[PDB]
């Protein structure tokens, strides 16, 4: 939440919210309608969004399912897709909340540790998230496309 | 610690209760509990 | 943030330390502006000689935009 | 005197101040030429300041600039410690979730 | 800590689901609160020292609390009381602008009763101080904003007691 | 903290007596086991990450702990659990190399149960993960070194339970 | 900390009155005792090391504590006892010179019980050493200065008990 | 011990022991046989070492056993021999451990303060340890003489 | 070098390179003939060892050489052979020196950053180094195999 | 820091090529010198303080440096000289054992000249003390090891100059 | 409470398994020690009053505790010490007979520390009395059988520390 983000930033200096923080809270509370609207528009296409993104990524980097690969097996393909689904839920959470704090607290912090422990390629998972973002931008409205692509972009850059 | 030593856990003898307070602080792992080991020192003599 | 870089020679006046000590006896550090006064007070009270100091980062007399 | 049974022996082996007072290391960055020593001191500073290794608590290391400055010797270990203290991670970990 | 928005987010996430209709209506309610909370926070930030000043002048000021024997005696203890009021007011503003008391009970109630008891602090006098804070804030923020601010300050008082 | 040699020395000192035949025999036993312990420690240092990875995969994946609701959910909690297992492995290797469990007692066990109860993590799941690490380490190191590591790992589990 | 004079000051100021005849009488009594207090303090400072040496000789040496395994074993620990007895004697001298044993329970007894309990210090042995110091200093300084010093040292002992 | 020192260093660095440290541990284990032999020799010759050491020390410094000395009486002389036995036991501990760590941790921290409190001549105690070293070197092999004389010289220097 | 590591440790403790390290240096300098001989052995058989190591690595992880993977192209495979050559030369340097300081100062510090910037599966690189170690152990004789294996699995653990 | 071994390895690595006949020759030459290096280092470690003793006695004692007005006056400055000579002897021993005078550059000469100029230390007297140390060490450890130590001591004195 | 047999049974029951060879071996060891335990228990029961008599005589009599104002003054309090020492001896005999020192924890050490701290009972003096009891009982029942009694009295002393 941008609310809690600015609250923590102000408390760091032990003072009330600045005019900039209060103005951004104004904008977020006003645009919460469009934010929740993009929330439904992305939460309704979850199956198709993940299916298209994973399918595209599979020929983007065939090594993921190639023999001796990270997700060569059917089970590991499904597991990679399930990670795609988790990250899409996290981006939905972040877009609704107006801040990347849910993303950070759920599925970004220590993720490099996660994927070095499991051997999965961080660049490949970033490309998967990019495919998710591309399909979402295609299947949603233009302004909503940019709004959701902001948080898709954040997660892609941070994880990658 | 000076200008070149990374700070390390200390075992001071003085002042009073500083050793037990540091012991209670350092014998617990991170996020072990939310209580306060040394919230404040109850003064023996109250001014006014 | 308008930092300061200082070279100071801090002798040892109480203890004869038997391990290497140039790294803290003759050093050039980068000091933030806010902490420069406190650091210099501490150095003088510890007895060091401030050989040199210069505003490495920032611009002099900036009436605005100094962070 | 007496027989000093095993319980008393084990208890008296650890009697006064714990041996951790002496069974420790002090990281003094004597020279910045030793890059391995500099890295070890930086990791130890992270451990002391944050109580833990900051692998599972960071997206990526934000203290990379401080590490570079320390390795270049333009700041001292005290400055590195101050930078670690004045960090978003420190206020997240020990300043945000606790009273003053 | 958390607010209403993060509460709905993590309530969904713990079950590992997207935002259902209940979460949507909760978020809509918080957004509707919205500008009212931000305006109350702005006015409080305006007259930050004011509410504490007249709250002290109403409840604590000119009494045995500020007299000898009372905990307010000496300028040091007086300024300590003022600092405590400023803590309480900033946390109240934060909790108001957030929508939850998690910030308070993570930054206030943790060991506060025991530390004040160790210092021999008057819990009743403190509670009266927060009350006067509540009325002074209400008289500057309005009816509903003042009501929610008073609710948060009352939670603070309950935790203190 | 104390290895086998230091433990024997401190025990003899506490009795205020020299190193008799029993102490000499114990020190000779440790010296005989020294080469085994050194090779086992080298192997575990070489394969430390793989051991934890395999143990987690065969013990703590695709279950409720990994799923939301389980305390291993999210990258943060999963990394915390992985780091806990890495700590267990490294400190167990330290105890094996030193021939004594005092390092585990003063650096691991103390407050471990308290923190686990505070954070609500599954002590049973942690015990099972330690088990799986035990089998992986035994397979990598051999039979006797495997048992030497396993006794300390089971001691960790017993303390944590 | 509080001395014989600031004790009267705070006693008056809690009720906020001025210094009446009784306060002046108390201050004059303390000023009369000041000569004895200063002389005793100077003598005790001169013979501090010898006093603790004699008390240790007549209260701790040649016993289970000093024998191997005992808490006085391990010469670092013997020096720790020497320093602790020095601290007790010096702060007792502080309290005697002040006329009030508030420094004893502020800068001395604060946390002492838990310190000794954690470190396994023999509390009764320390108390006995304190009475040995009390007797030695009383013999060294006289009957009245010895009276006051014994009063404060026994206050410390009662705090330990 | 080298084992404990290496473990402490490795834990402070939060890492496993390096190959160099492991090789050091191997060498320590290999020399453990000779160290055990030397410790057994000293323990067997325990009462002898204290006896001739005390006799030679009193010959060199008769005043300490003379009337008015710290060790005049028979009980005081027995207490000197007790201290000498303490330090010989500590030296055997150090010889077994391969390091001066047990000696320093047991009877070398605050030794100056303890003997000043007791009124004991610290230089006399150093001479006592020197006499003990001479006796042990006399009744021990040449190489083992140097190996034990390392610890004896450490204690002597700590005294001085 | 072992002498450099001992000097660094002695300087850190403000020491004079105690006999426990001087004897180790003496043993290393005396036995240096075997270390040198292992050096020429590895230098002579570097090409073959790298070849079978690459063969085994590709057998175990064919995806890396697949077009999705990093090693595909007949020049990425050449670059893997080149990196294996660097690592073998570094291990030879470490063997001749006596410690892992040249190893870590040449190719272990920041190796994770390098392989993340190149997209390489560092765990796959560790597997390749394991194959190199197995090939070298098969090519050399027992004790020499263990002596090289110390540096080999040190590099393996650091890479992992 | 680099020894002869590290220098050879760096010379090979800058070209990025495996070791060759010249590298083997250099390594075996250093190995041959290692016996003398280790013996000289061990003897200097055994009697390091004595060497500083004769060096200071025959170089600076009973002179204007030690007399009032000289920088060796006062016990603090005398101990500073003793510790500095210990530094020089220890680092010369380090350089002799390594075979390369790079430890002197990056651990001794790094800012030593500027520090001496700032603090007023007499460089000429320091050089004379260095020469005295070299003479004593040569006479104490023989001819070949004497020259080996002397070359590094002359390196240090030249760097000071 | 617990004994050797109950300890083995609980050790088996915690994992729910039956008694394997190790448990039967431990039970056989306890049965072997049973004759010694019964012998020592009967002897200590016969000579219980005597043992406390000489323990008090050689540990507490003619001392500050017994002197007027001492905690062992006021004959009711002396009888209280006699009864408490008898309690310690009886429960130590219980622990010796059982083979497990859990009866001491759940029937002697339960609240005894708080009791003595609230009552002003010298803990170190009581520990010395228990040590004298240990010496007397060891001399009465021999070294081997006295070893167990010493172990359990030492457990009581450590718990009371
Ligand atoms: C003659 C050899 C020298 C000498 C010795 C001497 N010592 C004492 C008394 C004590 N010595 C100790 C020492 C130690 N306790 C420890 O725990 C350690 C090792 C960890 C040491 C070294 C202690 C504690 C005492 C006093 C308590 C006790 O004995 O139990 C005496 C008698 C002193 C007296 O007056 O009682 C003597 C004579 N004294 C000399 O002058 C010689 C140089
Ligand atoms: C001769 C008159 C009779 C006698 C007396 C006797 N008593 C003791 C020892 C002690 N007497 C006491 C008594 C008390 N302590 C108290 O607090 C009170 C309240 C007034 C009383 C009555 C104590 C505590 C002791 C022992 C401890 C101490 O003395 O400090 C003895 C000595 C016995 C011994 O073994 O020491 C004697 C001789 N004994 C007789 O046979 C006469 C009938
Ligand atoms: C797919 C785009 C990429 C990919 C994925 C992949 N992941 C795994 C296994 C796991 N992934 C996770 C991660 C999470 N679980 C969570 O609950 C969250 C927090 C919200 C995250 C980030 C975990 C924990 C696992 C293992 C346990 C589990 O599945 O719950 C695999 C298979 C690993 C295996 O060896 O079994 C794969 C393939 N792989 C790719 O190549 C894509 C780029
Ligand atoms: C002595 C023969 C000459 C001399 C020396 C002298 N030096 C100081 C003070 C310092 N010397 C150093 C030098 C070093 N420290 C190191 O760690 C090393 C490298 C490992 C070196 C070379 C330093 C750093 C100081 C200052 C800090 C300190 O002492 O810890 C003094 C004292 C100066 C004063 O008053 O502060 C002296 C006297 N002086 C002479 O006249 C001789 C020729
Ligand atoms: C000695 C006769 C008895 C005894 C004491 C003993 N104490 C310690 C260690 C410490 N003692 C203190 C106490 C204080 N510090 C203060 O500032 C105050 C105010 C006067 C007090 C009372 C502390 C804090 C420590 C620990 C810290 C430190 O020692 O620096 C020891 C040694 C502990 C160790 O392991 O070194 C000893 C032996 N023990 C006995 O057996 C005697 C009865
Ligand atoms: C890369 C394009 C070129 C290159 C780079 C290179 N740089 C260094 C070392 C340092 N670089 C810096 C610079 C910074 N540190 C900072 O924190 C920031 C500000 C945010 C900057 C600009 C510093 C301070 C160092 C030294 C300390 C350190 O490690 O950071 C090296 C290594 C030098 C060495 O010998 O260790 C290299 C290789 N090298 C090239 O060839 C490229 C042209
Ligand atoms: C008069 C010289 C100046 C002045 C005074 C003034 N003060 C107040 C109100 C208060 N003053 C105090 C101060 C203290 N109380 C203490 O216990 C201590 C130490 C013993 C101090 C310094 C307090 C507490 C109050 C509040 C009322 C009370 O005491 O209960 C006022 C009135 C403020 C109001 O709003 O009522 C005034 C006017 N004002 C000046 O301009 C003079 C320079
Ligand atoms: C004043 C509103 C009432 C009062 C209280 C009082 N408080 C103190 C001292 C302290 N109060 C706190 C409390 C907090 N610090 C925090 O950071 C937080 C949350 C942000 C809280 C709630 C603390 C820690 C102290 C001590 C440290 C300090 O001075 O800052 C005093 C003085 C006590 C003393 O012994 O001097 C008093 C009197 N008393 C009243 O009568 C008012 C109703
Ligand atoms: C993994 C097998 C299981 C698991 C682990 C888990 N632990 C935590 C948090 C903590 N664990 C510890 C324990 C230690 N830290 C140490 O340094 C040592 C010393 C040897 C120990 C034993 C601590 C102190 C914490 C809290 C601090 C921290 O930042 O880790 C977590 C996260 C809890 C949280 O709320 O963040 C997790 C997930 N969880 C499982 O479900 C596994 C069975
Ligand atoms: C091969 C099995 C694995 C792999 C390796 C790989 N590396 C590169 C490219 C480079 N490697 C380096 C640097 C080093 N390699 C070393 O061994 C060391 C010795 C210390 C160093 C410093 C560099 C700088 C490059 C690129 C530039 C250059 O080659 O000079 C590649 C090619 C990557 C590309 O796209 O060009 C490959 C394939 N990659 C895998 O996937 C395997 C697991």
């Amino acid at each position: 939440s941008i609310v809690t983000k600015s609250i923590v930033n102000a408390d760091a200096e032990a003072r009330y919210l600045s005019p900039g923080e209060l103005d951004r809270i104004k904008a977020f509370v006003t645009g919460g309608a469009a934010r929740l609207r993009i929330a439904e528009t992305l939460t309704g296409s979850r199956e198709t969004i993940v299916k298209q993104a994973g399918d595209r990524l599979f020929q983007k980097r065939p090594d993921i399912v190639s023999p001796g690969g990270n997700a060569y097996g059917e089970e590991m393909t499904a597991t990679c897709l399930r990670d795609m689904d988790y990250y899409l839920r996290l981006v939905t959470y972040g877009v609704v909340s107006g801040d990347v704090t849910p993303i950070e607290e759920i599925g970004l912090v220590g993720v490099r540790e996660m994927y070095r422990s499991l051997g999965t390629p961080i660049e490949a998972v970033a490309q998967s998230v990019r495919e998710m973002k591309e399909v979402a931008s295609g299947l949603m409205s233009s302004d909503d496309a940019a709004e959701a692509s902001a948080y898709f972009d954040f997660v892609i850059g941070k994880m990658s | 610690f000076g200008e070149d030593t990374v700070p390390y856990r200390r075992f001071p003898t003085l002042p009073a209760a500083n050793f037990p307070n540091t012991e209670r602080l350092y014998n617990k792992l991170t996020k072990q509990d939310k209580e306060l080991v040394v919230p404040s020192f109850t003064p023996v003599v109250k001014v006014g | 943030m308008r930092m300061f870089r200082i070279t100071a020679c801090v002798p040892s006046q109480t203890r004869i330390r038997t391990q290497r000590e140039l790294q803290n006896t003759y050093f050039t550090k980068l000091v933030p502006y806010d902490n420069w006064f406190r650091e210099q007070q501490r150095i003088m009270k510890m007895g060091g000689k401030i050989v040199k100091v210069e505003l490495a980062t920032g611009r002099p007399g900036t009436n605005a935009g100094l962070a | 005197s007496a027989i000093r049974t095993e319980p008393e022996i084990a208890y008296r082996s650890n009697q006064g101040v714990t041996r951790q007072r002496q069974q420790t290391k002090v990281f003094k960055l004597v020279s910045t030429y030793d890059k391995v020593a500099v890295k070890n001191a930086i990791r130890a500073a992270y451990r002391q300041v944050f109580e833990r290794d900051l692998e599972p608590y960071i997206i990526n290391s934000e203290f990379t600039a401080l590490e570079s400055k320390l390795s270049n010797n333009e700041i001292n270990v005290k400055e590195f410690i101050e930078g670690l203290g004045t960090s978003e991670l420190y206020m997240k970990e020990f300043y945000a979730p606790y009273p003053n | 800590m958390q607010d209403a928005i993060t509460a709905v987010i993590n309530s969904a996430d713990v079950q590992g689901k997207y935002l259902d209709g209940a979460a949507m209506d909760k978020l809509k309610s918080y957004f509707a609160s919205g500008e009212l909370r931000v305006r109350a926070a702005s006015v409080i930030s305006a007259n930050a020292a004011t509410i504490v000043k007249e709250a002290v002048a109403k409840s604590l000021l000119y009494s045995d609390v500020t007299r000898p024997g009372g905990n307010m005696y000496t300028t040091r203890r007086y300024a300590a009381c003022i600092r405590d009021l400023d803590y309480y007011l900033r946390y109240a503003t934060y909790a108001m602008l957030a929508g939850d008391a998690s910030i308070l009970d993570e930054r206030v109630l943790n060991g506060l009763k025991e530390t004040y008891n160790s210092l021999g602090v008057p819990i009743s006098s403190t509670v009266q101080a927060i009350q006067a804070i509540k009325e002074v804030t209400a008289s500057l923020v309005g009816a509903d904003a003042g009501k929610e601010m008073g609710v948060y300050l009352d939670y603070i008082c309950s935790g203190l007691s």
